[PDB]
C-alpha cells in the first residue's frame, strides 16, 4: 500500500470540503512539527496536560469543532481555551504570541497549513495511534 | 636511528613516546604540538557551531557546547538568554584557530630540527628530573601563569563588560559584578563544606559574588604560591615521601586532573550559576520540580484546593514537609528539595514554598519556563531520540549537561587509572625492579617463613 | 605460499581487479533490479498491507500453510 | 588398501587440519554460517512473527535476526522437502524453515567440532580435556535451543538467531519463568563470574612476577618458545597472595584445572536448570511468603516487588509477543500502577 | 632507635601472617566495621521505607525472610542524597527506620576496597615485583563504586543504590533495563563479551596447559602431585599445547610469547569490566542505550515492528509497575 | 546535617579533640625526625640518608 491520492484527502472547512495534500507538504508538515510541535504533542498526544489531547476525537468535541485544516490553522493563528471563552495566546505557542515564543517568528502561511495538514492526515495514517499514548 | 628504534631505546613501537622521557627538546615539541592541537580544536568547533546555528531554537536544543560558554562570558546574549548576534563566536573562533597555526608550527620544529638535549646549549631550559630547584621554578613560573589567569577572568567579570547573572533583577542579564565577596571564611566555606546531599562543596556556589570573589583568592594564592615555589627548595619532610622523577611528576599531575575532571562532570550536571539553564537547560532536580510546579498550577486553575489534597499514599502530592521541615513540592521529586532556580525562588519564603504567593501571585513566564523544562528534561539515548527509553522516536534532542557530565566523567576514571598505572611504574622504577625480579637476589627466599 | 607475498604480487592484482569489482555490481543488481524480493518472498515497502486486509497476515495452519501463504499474498 | 592412502591424505599436515571429523564439520558448519547470513539480509519474519528482520527491511546488525518458524506449525522439521513446504523455496523462507535449517545444521556442526578437537588430541598425542572443556558450550546449545522448545508448545519460543532477539528471549524468561529466582541459574552466573575473574586474576600474577631476563623496559621480548625455566616466580607470587588474601595456590597443575573447571561446571548447572525450565518446573514462588502476604497487606519485600514486575511485563507484553493467539486487552484490563 | 621507628617498622614488616602496611590501616577498621554491621542488620534490623511514603519493606532473617528475599534495604527517598550518620537522628530507632545502615555500611566498604587495592600495591613493592596488580583489581572496585555511588549521585538518591541481597539485585536489574535501556547500550555489550570472553579464555587456558603435562606420576596418584612447590622447570610441554591449537584453528593464529598470552589474558576482561562500569556510570546521567523505535515504515507511514519494539514493550510493562504507588506525575525524571 | 560547615565541627569541644590526636601523632612522627635542615641526596628517589 502506498500514500495514495485517497489516503492524502482530508477535510478543510468546517461544510466538509475536502482538499489533497501535495507529498511535499506531508514532508514539510511531518518535518515543522517534529522540530516545533514534536516536544510537547509528540504521538499526538499533550504532555503538559495529557486531557487535550491531539487525536481527531477531541478535536472533534472541542468549542469551536478542531477537526479541519482551517480550524487548526485560525488556533494557531488565535489559540482559545478548549471551550473557547478565552484566549491563552500568552500561555501557548501562537502568532499572536510571537514576541513570547521565538519559535513562531518565522513561520509563514503554508508552513501553518502542512502543520495543521500533517496533524490531519497522521490518524488517518496511524488510525489508533495518534494520541493513543504508550498502551498503543 | 639511535633513540628511535626498539634496540637504541628499549622501548617497543606502541610505548614509543616513553623514548622523550630524558629527550629535553623533542619533549617541548611534543607538548606545544599538543597545545597547538588543544587551540585547533576550540576554534574549529566554535567555528562549526556558529555555521549550524539556527536563530528559532534555543542553545541547548541545537547540540551546542561551546557556544554556552561565551554565552556565559558575556558576548552576543541579551536578557532572558537570547542570542543578539553571532560575531564574538566567529572572531574567537578565528583568532584560535590562527594561533593554532602558530603553536603547530613551533611545535613541528621543535620536535623535528631542534636540539635533542636544550641542556647544552640553552642553560636555562634544560633540567634534569632529578634537581628540586629548577622543577620548583618551572612550576612556579606556570603557576604565576595561572594566577594571572583567575585574575583575568575577575577583571573581564568587573570591569570588561561583566558576565551574565541569571539571579540578576528583572530577569538573567549580563552586569558588572561590583561588590564581589572577600570574606576568607564564606569563601573557604565551599573549599570545607562536605561534599554530600543539601551541600555540594564546590558545586553549590549560588551568586556571582562568591565566583567573582573565590576566583580572587585563586589568583592571589596561585601568585603567591608561583613565586614562593621559585625561590625556595623542597623541604625535608617532603624530600624524602616523593619520588623525585619524570614519571612520579606524570602521576601526581593524573590523579590531580582526575579529581579535576571528577568535579567538573559533576559541576555541570547540579550548577545553575556558572551553568545557567537559559543556555544548558534545566538540571536533573530541575526538570523534576518544574514538571510538579506546572502539574500543580493546572489543578489550581480547576479549582482544586492545592495543599489540602492527599495523595494516594496519604502523603500529599503537591505540597509535602521536607525532613527539616521545609514546604516543599510533593511526588517522587521530595528527594531534589534543595533546589534553588531564579524561576521559583520568587515563591519561596523563609519557612519555604510560601502558600499565599502560589496562590495568589503566580505569573505566566513562570508556568511558560517550567513547562519548556519539563518537556526538555536531561534524558535522552546514545542515537539522541530523546525522552524516555521507551517513548517513539519523533524528538531530536539530549541535553549538552548530559554529554558534559558523561564524557568528563569517563575521561576523569580513565585519568586516575592513568595515575594507578604510571604511579606505581615511576616508584618500581625508581626502587629498580620493573623489568623482572633478579633469580639471583629474589627478595621472598630471604624472608622468614610463615 | 605466505599471506603477504600473495597480496603484494602484481599477478595477483592483476586477477583482483576484473573479479571482484564484477562480482560487487552483481551483487548491487541483485536488488537493484529488484530480484531478490520476488526469490526470498520477502515483501517490498508497498507490500505490507493491502486493501483487502490490514492487519498483520500470519499463518495458522501447518499443512494447509503453501495454499495461507498464496492466498494472503495474492495482491 | 583404499581407505588406508584416503587416510593418510586426511591426516595430512597443511594450513588446516581437515581429519575425518572434517568431513561432517567443514559443510555442516558452512552451511549454517550461510543460512545465518541469508537470514539476516534477506528473508523476512512477517508471516510468523509480523516483524520485520532483515537488512532489506531497514533493521541494522542490532535488530535483524533469524525468527523462529510459525507456532501454527508444531515442532515440525520443516524440511524443504516436508509436507509443510514442498520444495518452492521461497514459502520454506516465509513460514520459518531457514531456522531450523540453521539450528540442525549448526548442531551437527558442533558435534563434528568436538569430534575433531578428539581428533586432534590424538594425534598429537595429548590429553583430550578440551573436548571435555567443550562439552560445556554443546550442553548449553541443545538445552536452549533445542530442549526448551521441545518442551513447550513448538518451535515458536525458542530464541531466535539475532541480537535484539536474544535479548527478547531472556525479557521473555525472566517475565514468564522468574528465571533470576532459579538456583540453577545462580550457580551458572557464579561459575561464569568465577572464570573471568580467575582469567584476570592468573593473567595479572604471571604478567607482574616475571623473572629478570633481558635489559630492556618491554618484557615480550625476553621470552623463547623452546624454554625449559620458568618465566614467572611461583613462590614470590604464592607469597603475596597468602599475605593478601589468606590462601594461594602451590601446584600449577591444581591451579589450570581450576581455571579449566569452573567455567564448565557453571554451564552445566546452567543447562540442568534450563531443562527444567522446558516444563514449567520453574523456582517462581515462595508459598509461605506469597501466603503471608496475602494474609496481611502490610508484608512486603524485594521479592514481592519482583513478583509485580513479571506481571507487568507479562502482560503488557504477551500481546505483540504472542500474535497467534489473537491477544486484546483493554486499557482497563492491563495492570498499571499510579500516574505513571 | 625510637618508638615511631619500631611501630612504622612492625606495620611494615613482611613476615606478618597477613600484611598491614600503611593502607592497612584504613583498610582492616574500615571494613571491619562494615562486615560487622551488615551482619548485624542482615537478622535484626526493622522494616525500613525506602520510597519515603510510609510504606517500610522487611529485609532482615528474623522478619519473615530467607536468605535470598533478604536484604539490606537502601535509605529513604525522603533523605536523598544527604549524609546521615548515626548522630544526626535523634534516635537509634528512627535511624533504623529511614535506612541508615545502607549508608554506614556502603561507604565503609567502598573505603575499605579502595584501601584494598592501595594494600595490594604496598605488598606489590615490598616483595620487589611489577606493580600491577591492583590496576586489574581496580576493574571490579570500579563496577561497585558505579553501582553503588555514582549512580545514587547521578540520580540524586541514595534510594536509588543497589540493595545488599540477591533478590534486591534482581529488582536493581530490571528497574534499570526498565528506566534505562542497559541491554542496547554498546557499552553492556562490551561486558558481555569481556565476561563471556574471559569465561572462554580461561576454560581454553586450563585445558590447554592441563592436557600438556609432563608424565612425572602413576595412574592411582593424582596428576597434581608430579608437580613440587618450588620447582626450576616447566612442568608443561608449551611446544605441544601450541601444536594443538595451531592445527585445531590456524597457525598464523596462535600465541607463542607466553609473557604476551597472559597479559592478553589479563587485558580482555579488566578492558571489558572498565568499559561497563563506564556504561552504568554514562547512564546514571541519563544517557541511556539505542532507541530503534518504530524505526521501521511502510510507504504509507505505517509502522512495522522489529525485535527492538519488544524489547519495548517489555521495558513499558516493567516500567507501569515498579514503585507503584510513588509516581504522582506522568513522566518519570 | 544540611548545615554547610567548615569542615563539620559544630561544637567546640569536636574540634579541640580531633585535635590532640593529629598532634599526637605529629609528636610521635617528630620522635623520629628532628633537626633535619640539609643532606640532599641530589638522586632519583633515593632518600637514603636518614
Ligand atoms: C567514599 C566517601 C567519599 C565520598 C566522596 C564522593 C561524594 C561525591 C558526592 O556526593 O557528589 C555530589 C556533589 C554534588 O553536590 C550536589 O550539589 C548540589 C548543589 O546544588 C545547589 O547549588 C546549585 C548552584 O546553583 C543549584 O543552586 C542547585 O539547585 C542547588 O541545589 C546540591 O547541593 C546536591 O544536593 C549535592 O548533592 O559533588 C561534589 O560536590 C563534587 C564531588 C567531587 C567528585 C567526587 C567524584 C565522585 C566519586 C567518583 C568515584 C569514581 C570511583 C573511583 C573510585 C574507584
Ligand atoms: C546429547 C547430544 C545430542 C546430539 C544433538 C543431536 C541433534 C539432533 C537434532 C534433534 C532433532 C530432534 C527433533 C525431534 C522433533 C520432535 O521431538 O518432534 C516432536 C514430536 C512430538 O510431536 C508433538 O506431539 C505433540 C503431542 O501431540 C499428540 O497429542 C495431541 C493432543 O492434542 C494430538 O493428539 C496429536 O495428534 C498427538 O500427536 C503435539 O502434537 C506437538 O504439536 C507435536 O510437535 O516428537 C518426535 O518427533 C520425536 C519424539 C521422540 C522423543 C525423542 C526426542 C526427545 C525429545 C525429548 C523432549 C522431552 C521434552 C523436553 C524435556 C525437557
Ligand atoms: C600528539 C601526539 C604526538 C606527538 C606530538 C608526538 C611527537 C613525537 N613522537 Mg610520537 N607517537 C604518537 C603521538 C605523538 N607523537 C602516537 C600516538 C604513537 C603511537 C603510534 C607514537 C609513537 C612514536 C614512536 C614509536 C616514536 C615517536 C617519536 C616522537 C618524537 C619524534 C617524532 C619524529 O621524529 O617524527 C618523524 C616523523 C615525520 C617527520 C613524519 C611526520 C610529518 C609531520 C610531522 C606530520 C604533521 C604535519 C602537519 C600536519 C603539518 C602542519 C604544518 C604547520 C606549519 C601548520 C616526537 C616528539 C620518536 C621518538 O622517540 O623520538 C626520539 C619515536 O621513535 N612517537
Ligand atoms: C597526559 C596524560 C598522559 C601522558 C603524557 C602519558 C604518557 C605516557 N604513557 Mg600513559 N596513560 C594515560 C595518560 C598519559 N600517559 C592514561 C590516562 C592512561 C590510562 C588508560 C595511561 C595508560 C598507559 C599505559 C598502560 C602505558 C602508558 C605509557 C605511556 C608512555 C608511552 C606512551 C606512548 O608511547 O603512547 C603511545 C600511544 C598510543 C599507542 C595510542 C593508543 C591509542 C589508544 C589505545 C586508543 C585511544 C582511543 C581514543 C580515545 C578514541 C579512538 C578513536 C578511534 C575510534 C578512531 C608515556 C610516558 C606506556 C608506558 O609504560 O611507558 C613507559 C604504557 O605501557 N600509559
Ligand atoms: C612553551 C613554549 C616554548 C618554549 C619553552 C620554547 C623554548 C625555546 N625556543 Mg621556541 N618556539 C615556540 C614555543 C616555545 N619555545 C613556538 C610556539 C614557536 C613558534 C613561533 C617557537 C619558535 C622558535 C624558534 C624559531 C626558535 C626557538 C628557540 C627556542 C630555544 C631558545 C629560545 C630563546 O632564546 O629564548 C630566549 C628568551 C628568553 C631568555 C628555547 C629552548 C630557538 C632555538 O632553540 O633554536 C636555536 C629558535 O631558533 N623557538
Ligand atoms: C599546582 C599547584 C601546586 C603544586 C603542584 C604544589 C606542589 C608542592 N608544594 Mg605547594 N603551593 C601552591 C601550589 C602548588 N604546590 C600554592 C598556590 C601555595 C600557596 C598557598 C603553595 C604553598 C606551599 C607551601 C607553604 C608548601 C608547599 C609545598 C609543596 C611541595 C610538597 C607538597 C605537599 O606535600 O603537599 C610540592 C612541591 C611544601 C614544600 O615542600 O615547600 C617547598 C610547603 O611547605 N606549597
Ligand atoms: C555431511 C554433511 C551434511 C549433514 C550431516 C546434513 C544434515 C542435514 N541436512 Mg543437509 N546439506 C548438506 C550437507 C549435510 N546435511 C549439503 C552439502 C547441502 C547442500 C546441497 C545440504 C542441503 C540441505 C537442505 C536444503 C536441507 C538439508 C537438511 C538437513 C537435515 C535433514 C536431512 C535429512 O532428513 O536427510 C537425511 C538423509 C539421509 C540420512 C540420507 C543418508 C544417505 C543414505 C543413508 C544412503 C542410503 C539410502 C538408500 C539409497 C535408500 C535405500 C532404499 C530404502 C527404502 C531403504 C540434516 C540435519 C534439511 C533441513 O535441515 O531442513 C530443516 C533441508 O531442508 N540439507
Ligand atoms: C547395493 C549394495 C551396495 C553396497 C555394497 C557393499 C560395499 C562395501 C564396499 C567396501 C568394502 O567392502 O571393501 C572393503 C573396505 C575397505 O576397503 P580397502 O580398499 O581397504 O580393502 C582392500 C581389500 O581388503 C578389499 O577386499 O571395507 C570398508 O572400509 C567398509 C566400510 C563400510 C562400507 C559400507 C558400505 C555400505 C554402504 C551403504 C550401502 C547402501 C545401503 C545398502
Ligand atoms: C610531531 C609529530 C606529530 C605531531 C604534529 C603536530 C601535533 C602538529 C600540529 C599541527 C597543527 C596544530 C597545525 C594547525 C594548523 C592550522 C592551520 C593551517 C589553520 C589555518 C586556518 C585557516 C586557513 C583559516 C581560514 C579561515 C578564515 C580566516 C576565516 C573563516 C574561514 C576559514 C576558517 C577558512 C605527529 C603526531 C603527526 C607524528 C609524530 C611527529
Ligand atoms: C574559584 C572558586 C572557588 C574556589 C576557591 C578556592 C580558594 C579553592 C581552593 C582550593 C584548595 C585550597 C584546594 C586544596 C586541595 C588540596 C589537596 C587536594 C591536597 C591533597 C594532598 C595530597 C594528595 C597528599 C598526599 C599525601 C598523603 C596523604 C600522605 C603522604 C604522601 C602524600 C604527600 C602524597 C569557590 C568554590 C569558593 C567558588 C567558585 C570560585
Ligand atoms: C542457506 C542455504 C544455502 C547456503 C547458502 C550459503 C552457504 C550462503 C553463504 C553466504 C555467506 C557466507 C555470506 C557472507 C556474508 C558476509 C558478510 C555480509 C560480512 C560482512 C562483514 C562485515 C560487515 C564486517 C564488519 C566488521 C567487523 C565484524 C569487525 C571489524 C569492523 C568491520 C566493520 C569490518 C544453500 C545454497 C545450500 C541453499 C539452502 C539455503
Ligand atoms: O526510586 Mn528507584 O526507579 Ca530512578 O526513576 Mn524515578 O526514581 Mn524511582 O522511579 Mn523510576
Ligand atoms: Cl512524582
Ligand atoms: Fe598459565
Amino acid at each position: 500500500i502506498d500514500l495514495d491520492e485517497a489516503t492524502r484527502t482530508v477535510v478543510v472547512d468546517n461544510a466538509g470540503n475536502t482538499t489533497v495534500l501535495t507529498p511535499e507538504q506531508v514532508k514539510r508538515g511531518k518535518r515543522l512539527f517534529n522540530a516545533t510541535c514534536g516536544a510537547c504533542h509528540v504521538g499526538g498526544i499533550t504532555k503538559t496536560n495529557p486531557n487535550v489531547g491531539l487525536d481527531p476525537e477531541a478535536l472533534s468535541l472541542a468549542t469551536p469543532r478542531r477537526d479541519n485544516i482551517n480550524a487548526l490553522v485560525d488556533y494557531i493563528k488565535n489559540p482559545t481555551t478548549y471551550d473557547g471563552l478565552e484566549s491563552i495566546a500568552e500561555v501557548h505557542p501562537s502568532i499572536k504570541s510571537a514576541d513570547i515564543y521565538p519559535r513562531m517568528r518565522s513561520l509563514t502561511d503554508e508552513d501553518l497549513y502542512s502543520i495543521a495538514g500533517h496533524i490531519m492526515l497522521s490518524p488517518k495514517i496511524a488510525s489508533e495511534k495518534w494520541g493513543g499514548g504508550k498502551i498503543y | 636511528i639511535a633513540g628511535r628504534d626498539i634496540e637504541s631505546t628499549g622501548f617497543a613501537w606502541w610505548s614509543g613516546n616513553a623514548r622523550l622521557i630524558n629527550v629535553s627538546g623533542k619533549l617541548l615539541g611534543a607538548h606545544v604540538a599538543h597545545a597547538g592541537l588543544m587551540v585547533f580544536w576550540a576554534g574549529a568547533m566554535v567555528l562549526f557551531e556558529v555555521s549550524h546555528f539556527v536563530p528559532e531554537k534555543p542553545t541547548y536544543e541545537q547540540g551546542f557546547i561551546l557556544i554556552q560558554h561565551l554565552a556565559t562570558l558575556g558576548y552576543g546574549i541579551g536578557p532572558g538568554g537570547e542570542i543578539t548576534s553571532t560575531v564574538p563566536y566567529f572572531a574567537v573562533g578565528v583568532i584560535h584557530l590562527i594561533s593554532s597555526a602558530i603553536l603547530g608550527f613551533g611545535g613541528i620544529y621543535h620536535s623535528l630540527l631542534g636540539p635533542d638535549t636544550l641542556e647544552e646549549s640553552f642553560p636555562f631550559f634544560g633540567y634534569d628530573w632529578r634537581d628540586k630547584n629548577k622543577m620548583t621554578t618551572i612550576l612556579g613560573i606556570h603557576l604565576c601563569l595561572l594566577g594571572l589567569g583567575s585574575f583575568l577572568l575577575v577583571i573581564k567579570a568587573m570591569y570588561l563588560g561583566g558576565v551574565y547573572d541569571t539571579w540578576a533583577p528583572g530577569g538573567g542579564d549580563v552586569r558588572y559584578i561590583t561588590t564581589p565577596t572577600l570574606n576568607p571564611i564564606v569563601i573557604f566555606g565551599y573549599v570545607f563544606r562536605s561534599p554530600f546531599g543539601g551541600d555540594g562543596w564546590v558545586v553549590s556556589v549560588n551568586n556571582m559574588e562568591d565566583v567573582i570573589g573565590g576566583h580572587i583568592w585563586v589568583g592571589i594564592l596561585c601568585i603567591v604560591g608561583g613565586i614562593w615555589h621559585i625561590f625556595t627548595k623542597p623541604f625535608a619532610w617532603a624530600r624524602r615521601a616523593f619520588v623525585w622523577s619524570g614519571e612520579a611528576y606524570l602521576s601526581y599531575s593524573l590523579a590531580a586532573i582526575s579529581l579535576m575532571g571528577f568535579t567538573a562532570a559533576l559541576y555541570s550536571w547540579y550548577n545553575n550559576t556558572a551553568y545557567p539553564s537559559e543556555l544548558y537547560g534545566p538540571t536533573g532536580p530541575e526538570a523534576s520540580q518544574a514538571q510538579a510546579f506546572t502539574f500543580l498550577v493546572r489543578d489550581q486553575r480547576l479549582g482544586a484546593n492545592v495543599s489540602s489534597a492527599q495523595g494516594p499514599t496519604g502523603l500529599g502530592k503537591y505540597l509535602m514537609r521536607s525532613p527539616s521541615g521545609e514546604i516543599i513540592f510533593g511526588g517522587e521529586t521530595m528527594r531534589f528539595w534543595d533546589l534553588r532556580a531564579p524561576w521559583v525562588e520568587p515563591l519561596r519564603g523563609p519557612n519555604g514554598l510560601d502558600i499565599n504567593k502560589i496562590k495568589n501571585d503566580i505569573q505566566p513566564w513562570q508556568e511558560r519556563r517550567a513547562a519548556e523544562y519539563m518537556t526538555h528534561a536531561p534524558l535522552g539515548s546514545l542515537n539522541s531520540v530523546g525522552g524516555v527509553a521507551t517513548e517513539i522516536n519523533s524528538v531530536n534532542y539530549v541535553s549538552p549537561r548530559s554529554w558534559l557530565c558523561c564524557s568528563h566523567f569517563f575521561l576523569a576514571f580513565f585519568f586516575l587509572v592513568g595515575h594507578w598505572w604510571h604511579a606505581g611504574r615511576a616508584r618500581a622504577a625508581a626502587a629498580g625492579f620493573e623489568k623482572g625480579i633478579d633469580r639471583d637476589f629474589e627478595p621472598v627466599l630471604s624472608m622468614t617463613p610463615l | 605460499r605466505p599471506f603477504s607475498d600473495i597480496i603484494t604480487s602484481v599477478r595477483y592484482w592483476i586477477i583482483h581487479s576484473i573479479t571482484i569489482p564484477s562480482l560487487f555490481v552483481s551483487g548491487w543488481l541483485f536488488i537493484s533490479t529488484g530480484l531478490a524480493y520476488d526469490v526470498f518472498g520477502t515483501p517490498r515497502p508497498n507490500e505490507y498491507f493491502t486493501q483487502d486486509r490490514q492487519q498483520v497476515p500470519l499463518v495458522n495452519d501447518r499443512f494447509s500453510a503453501k495454499q495461507e501463504l498464496e492466498d494472503l499474498t495474492k495482491g | 588398501g583404499l581407505f588406508d592412502l584416503v587416510d593418510d591424505w586426511l591426516k595430512k599436515d597443511r594450513f588446516v587440519f581437515v581429519g575425518w571429523s572434517g568431513l561432517l564439520l567443514f559443510p555442516t558448519a558452512y552451511l549454517a554460517a550461510g543460512g545465518w547470513m541469508t537470514g539476516t539480509t534477506f528473508v523476512t519474519s512477517w508471516y510468523t512473527h509480523g516483524l520485520a528482520s532483515s537488512y532489506l527491511e531497514g533493521c541494522n546488525f542490532l535488530t535483524a535476526a533469524v525468527s523462529t518458524p510459525a507456532n501454527s506449525v508444531g515442532h515440525s522439521l520443516l524440511l524443504l522437502w516436508g509436507p509443510e513446504a514442498q520444495g518452492d523455496f521461497t514459502r520454506w523462507c516465509q513460514i520459518g524453515g531457514l531456522w531450523t535449517f540453521v539450528a540442525l545444521h549448526g548442531a551437527f556442526g558442533l558435534i563434528g567440532f568436538c569430534l575433531r578437537q578428539f581428533e586432534i588430541a590424538r594425534l598429537v598425542g595429548i590429553r583430550p580435556y578440551n573436548a571435555i572443556a567443550f562439552s560445556g558450550p554443546i550442553a548449553v546449545f541443545v538445552s536452549v535451543f533445542l530442549l526448551y522448545p521441545l518442551g513447550q508448545a513448538s518451535w515458536f519460543f525458542a530464541p531466535s538467531f539475532g541480537v535484539a532477539a536474544i535479548f527478547r528471549f531472556l525479557l521473555f524468561l525472566q517475565g514468564f519463568h522468574n528465571w533470576t529466582l532459579n538456583p540453577f541459574h545462580m550457580m551458572g552466573v557464579a561459575g561464569i563470574l568465577g572464570g573471568a575473574l580467575l582469567c584476570a586474576i592468573h593473567g595479572a600474577t604471571v604478567e607482574n612476577t616475571l623473572f629478570e631476563d633481558g635489559d630492556a623496559a618491554n618484557t615480550f621480548r625476553a621470552f623463547t618458545p623452546t624454554q625449559s625455566e620458568e618465566t614467572y616466580s611461583m613462590v614470590t607470587a604464592n607469597r603475596f597472595w597468602s599475605q593478601i588474601f589468606g590462601v594461594a595456590f602451590s601446584n600449577k597443575r591444581w591451579l589450570h584445572f581450576f581455571m579449566l573447571f569452573v567455567p564448565v561446571t557453571g554451564l552445566w548447572t546452567s543447562s540442568i536448570g534450563i531443562v527444567g525450565l522446558a516444563l514449567n518446573l520453574r523456582a517462581y514462588d515462595f508459598v509461605s511468603q506469597e501466603l503471608r502476604a496475602a494474609e496481611d497487606p502490610e508484608f512486603e519485600t524485594f521479592y514481592t516487588k519482583n513478583h509485580l514486575l513479571d506481571e507487568g511485563i507479562r502482560a503488557w507484553m504477551a500481546a505483540q509477543d504472542q500474535p497467534h493467539e489473537n491477544f486484546v486487552f483493554p486499557e482497563e484490563v492491563l495492570p498499571r500502577g499510579n500516574a505513571l | 632507635v625510637s618508638l615511631w621507628e619500631r611501630f612504622c617498622a612492625w606495620i611494615t614488616s613482611t613476615e606478618n601472617r597477613l600484611y598491614i602496611g600503611w593502607f592497612g590501616c584504613l583498610m582492616f577498621p574500615t571494613l571491619l566495621t562494615a562486615t560487622s554491621c551488615f551482619i548485624i542488620a542482615f537478622i535484626a534490623a526493622p522494616p525500613v521505607d525506602i520510597d519515603g511514603i510510609r510504606e517500610p519493606v522487611s529485609g532482615s532473617l528474623l522478619y519473615g525472610n530467607n536468605i535470598i528475599s533478604g536484604a539490606v534495604v537502601p535509605s529513604s527517598n525522603a533523605i536523598g542524597m544527604h549524609f546521615y550518620p548515626i548522630w544526626e537522628a535523634a534516635s537509634v530507632d528512627e535511624w533504623l527506620y529511614n535506612g541508615g545502615p545502607y549508608q554506614l555500611i556502603v561507604l565503609h566498604f567502598l573505603l575499605g576496597v579502595s584501601a584494598y587495592m592501595g594494600r595490594e600495591w604496598e605488598l606489590s613493592y615490598r616483595l620487589g615485583m611489577r606493580p600491577w596488580i591492583f590496576v586489574a583489581f581496580s576493574a571490579p572496585v570500579a563496577a561497585a563504586s558505579a553501582v553503588f555511588l555514582v549512580y545514587p549521585i547521578g540520580q540524586g538518591s541514595f534510594s536509588d543504590g543497589m540493595p545488599l541481597g540477591i533478590s534486591g539485585t534482581f529488582n536493581f536489574m530490571l528497574v534499570f533495563q526498565a528506566e534505562h535501556n542497559i541491554l542496547m547500550h554498546p557499552f553492556h555489550m562490551a561486558g558481555v563479551a569481556g565476561v563471556f570472553g574471559g569465561s572462554l579464555f580461561s576454560a581454553m587456558h586450563g585445558s590447554l596447559v592441563t592436557s600438556s603435562l609432563i608424565r612425572e606420576t602413576t595412574e592411582n596418584e593424582s596428576t597434581n602431585y608430579g608437580y613440587k612447590f618450588g620447582q626450576e622447570e616447566e612442568t608443561y610441554n608449551i611446544v605441544a599445547a601450541h601444536g594443538y591449537f595451531g592445527r585445531l584453528i590456524f597457525q598464523y593464529a596462535s600465541f607463542n610469547n607466553s609473557r604476551a598470552l597472559h597479559f592478553f589474558l589479563a587485558l580482555w576482561p579488566v578492558v571489558g569490566i572498565w568499559i561497563t562500569a563506564m556504561g552504568i556510570s554514562t547512564m546514571a546521567f541519563n544517557l541511556n542505550g539505542f532507541n530503534f523505535n518504530q524505526s521501521v515504515v511502510d510507504s504509507q507511514g505505517r509502522v512495522i515492528n522489529t525485535w527492538a519494539d519488544i524489547l519495548n514493550r517489555a521495558n513499558l510493562g516493567i516500567e507501569v509497575m515498579h514503585e507503584r504507588n510513588a509516581h504522582n506525575f506522568p513522566l518519570d525524571l | 546535617a544540611r548545615f554547610a560547615n567548615g569542615k563539620p565541627q559544630s561544637i567546640e569541644a569536636k574540634y579541640i579533640m580531633r585535635s590532640p590526636a593529629e598532634w599526637d601523632r605529629f609528636m610521635r612522627f617528630m620522635d623520629r625526625y628532628a633537626e633535619a635542615n640539609g643532606l640532599g641526596f641530589s638522586s632519583x628517589x633515593x632518600x637514603x640518608x636518614x
